[PDB]
């Protein structure tokens, strides 16, 4: 999904 | 209430400033090696100054790109739903199709009310304040208050669940009252  | 709004915070641009999107219910734009084939991996012309691109980042996932500079060697680029600048060669770029290249850009910059960067920040500690925000506030969704609008982009102020990031970066001396 989004950046970690 | 109305003045209180979302955001995704995606890039720690300062120590008083960082990048994010608003938060409203759509899903992320990036791209999978695996829905970028080949086919969709070449461009019919070379790609130039403006141009708005896929590229990849670190985490190996295609991400909108607009090129802002040219060298013979490398592209300089700016990724406008994230808001980091890279540099990369045409082999980490890919054509991006008109239906989510014209996708509003979904990057803004964000200040924090009432402080600013330190006179005496020296580049290593300034270096070591971007990474305790990239530690405490990177990818991290939250409401806030928009306190005001500027030319540049909001003012926000924290709510009482991250209203210590201000205060910590205070007492660490990355930043001074204004």
């Amino acid at each position: 999904r989004g950046r970690g | 209430i109305g003045s209180i709004v979302g955001i995704l915070i995606t890039f720690i641009n300062g120590p008083t400033e960082v990048y994010g999107q608003f938060l409203d219910g759509s899903p992320p734009l990036v791209w999978d090696k695996k829905d970028v084939p080949e086919n969709k991996r070449t461009f019919k012309s070379k790609p130039r100054l403006l141009d708005i691109v896929l590229a990849l980042y670190s985490d190996g996932c295609f991400y909108r790109a607009q090129i802002i500079d040219e060298f013979p060697s490398e592209y300089m680029i700016f990724y406008v739903d994230y808001g980091n600048t890279e540099f990369v060669p045409l082999s980490c770029l890919a054509p991006c199709e008109n239906v989510d290249s014209f996708k509003p850009h979904r990057v803004f910059s964000f200040h924090i009310e009432g402080i600013v960067r330190s006179k005496n920040l020296t580049h290593q500690k300034t270096i070591e304040c971007i990474e305790y925000l990239k530690s405490k506030l990177l990818n991290t969704e939250m409401n806030v208050h928009l306190v005001q609008r500027l030319p540049d982009g909001f003012l926000i102020r924290f709510l009482d669940d991250w209203k210590y990031i201000p205060e910590q970066l205070l007492q660490r001396n990355y930043a001074q009252v204004s």
